[PDB]
């Protein structure tokens, strides 16, 4: 992997693959990174950072299970009585497993940043004309461990959502697919967009992730980390039709479901591409992509 | 048919596109006719076409 | 009623669960200047690292933190079983059941503190230098203590100095952070104390410990009136943990003796709150001393 | 015999590198082995040999800094 030589100067091991310390050099040029997507920020839009968890409802009410149920990282925790988890420890220390008396909380890891912004936009009522545009970020988490430095198993999320008609949307995303591939050239990075698909689980996935595509749903920026016939998606847009005006009744200013869509940044895999482009020593990188990061 | 008449009521949720059959309504209808019959459709005709009227789930079928 | 409550309109919006709120645009810049403010009071020689919202929960085990706060632990699990088996756990929801029953632990925890992964990367790399070691850590937090108040939350930012070294190399870190600390609360235009304080440690075995604790004064907090006068909360800490982690992870100091280590620690929602409790949700009528120092 | 009690639970619960056969009434504990997480368990350990519990007032480093104080604050209570 042409990414393990970036180890060493951006991360120290953690003892888990896919979790890693950040070091300062790497933090400073995430930083930077969301610095450059904060100046793109259209106009009229509301700006949430959430925690890196999620109330478990409404993530179940989102329909998550029935997408990516192998993904997500649930929330337990000893929940008895003192007598209770002082057993529980108690056969730990004996070297048995104390992890038999966890019990789930009401809370998940948040998979993604956009799903806490749907109940939001639903508790105040109909959308205006025109609609709601959002800005949101979180720690995000799938369980997908790897060694490979371009898939983590907790990772930064950065999204622009639109909150609207279905006009509202395309207009939206049209404009996000260009200000997303104008980004990626003024970072000095190769890329390609395609059409792609999330990773559905199961039989029913194999068709939904079909559907997607066939429906041209999610477009991807591509970019050559490990190799350029395998690249990354570092960015991505996702058009969810009325799913999420239907499930949490979201009203457009017709009085119909809302649909939504949303441009998406990879935090870390941007970071991480910036240095397999242009290395670890930032004085070397070129001028005009320092002038863009304000270095 | 008389197969397909109790699968779209079970699993469709409808008030076929036109009506309210959803994604993932149609994907609990395509795990239905694996259910229903004894084959599980190939990647290539599991898709929303195979799925857009009553005649044309049952043409499917056949093949 | 909560003089913190009718804060909430301006800094959280609601996420369906108590003490985990998105933050509004006018409470993170807040942390940000926060954030940027003790960053400009980093000493010399400091690393900064940051660390994700997980840890490992074998480091967590060997850490001790399940004998000491087995109660506020967030462990990490997921359907980790076969496609039927995953299939058949989502089918209960769907019937009114349980999905849950199909999870597994996997091999993170949430984090409960920001300093705890950084004792066994500093014990990689062999004995320390003399002076010993510092770093700049930071993390989302995690602990298992919901409540509506808006000064006790379960996902919470914490920002950390932490000091590896000789016990007088620990020992004057910690009286350097101790004024330097105040002086910063004074300059935010926070009232406080600074009292001795002990960890909640859990059950029978914790009354001693947290007895000791205060009684060896390893623990000082910088305590603010929020909720009331008379229940301040505890807005900075300033730990002396003498070899415990140093024998823990095999770290030694310059003289091959295991080292001693401690930190100070900045709950950055709290000393927020604390902000917007002390002088409004309005920056522009904040006192131009309190502007100036945060650089609005 | 609750002397002797008191030093088999220092075994039981100790983690002291000296045998409890080498230790004295009056010597101080921590002052050669007995470290925190184990003055716990010690704690705990006396509350197992015999079937009792301490104040709050006693839950500390000077109750269990030698045998004779254990010994002493076991009969005070
Ligand atoms: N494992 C990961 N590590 C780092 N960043 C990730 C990871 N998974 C997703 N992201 C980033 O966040 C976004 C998440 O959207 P999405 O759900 O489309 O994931 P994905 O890109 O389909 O997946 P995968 O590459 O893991 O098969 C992507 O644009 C990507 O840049
Ligand atoms: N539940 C919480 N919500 C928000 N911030 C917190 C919370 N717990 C701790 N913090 C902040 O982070 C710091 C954590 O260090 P520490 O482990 O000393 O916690 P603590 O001082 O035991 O707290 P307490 O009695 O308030 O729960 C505190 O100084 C405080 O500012
Ligand atoms: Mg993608
Ligand atoms: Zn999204
Ligand atoms: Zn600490």
């Amino acid at each position: 992997d042409p990414l393990d030589h970036l180890a060493d100067k951006l991360f120290h091991s953690m003892g888990s693959d896919g979790v890693y310390a950040r070091t300062a050099l790497y933090e400073s040029i995430v930083e930077r990174l969301a610095a450059l997507i904060t100046s793109h920020r259209e106009a009229g839009t509301e700006a949430l950072r959430f925690p890196p968890v999620m109330s478990r409802a409404q993530l179940e009410k989102s329909g998550y299970l029935k997408s990516f149920p192998n993904l997500l990282g649930c929330v337990c925790g000893l929940h008895g009585t003192e007598r209770e988890i002082n057993a529980a420890v108690s056969r730990f220390d004996a070297g048995g497993d104390w992890t038999t008396s966890l019990s789930p909380a009401d809370l998940v890891l948040s998979p993604a940043a956009c799903y806490p912004v749907y109940p939001i936009a639903a508790s105040r009522g109909p959308l205006p004309k025109g609609g709601l545009r959002f800005d949101v970020a979180a720690d995000c988490f799938r369980r997908e461990p790897s060694k490979h430095l371009d898939r983590l198993q907790s990772f930064r999320m950065r999204e622009y959502v639109c909150i609207g008609t279905p006009d509202d949307v395309s207009d939206f995303r049209e404009r996000w697919m260009v200000r997303a591939q104008a980004i990626a050239r003024d970072l000095g990075l190769t890329f390609r967009v395609d059409y792609a698909s999330d990773p559905f689980f199961g039989r029913a996935g194999k068709m939904l992730a079909n559907n997607q595509r066939d429906q041209q749903l999610k477009f991807e920026l591509l970019i050559p980390l490990r190799s350029e016939e395998q690249p990354t998606a570092c960015m991505s847009f996702n058009y969810h039709r009325e799913h999420f005006g239907t499930t949490w009744g979201i009203q457009d200013a017709n009085g119909e479901p809302a649909h939504t869509g949303c441009v998406a940044f990879g935090m870390d895999r941007l970071a991480v591409a910036m240095f397999h482009t242009h290395g670890t020593d930032l004085s070397a990188w070129p001028a005009k992509v320092r002038d863009i990061l304000g270095l | 048919n008389a197969t397909i008449r109790e699968i779209l009521a079970k699993f469709g949720q409808l008030p076929l596109y036109a009506a309210g059959l959803s994604s993932f309504a149609s994907v609990q209808l395509m795990l239905g006719i694996e259910e229903a019959f004894d084959i599980e459709f190939p990647d290539n005709l599991l898709n929303r076409k195979s799925f857009a009227s009553i005649k044309a789930i049952e043409d499917t079928v056949k093949l």
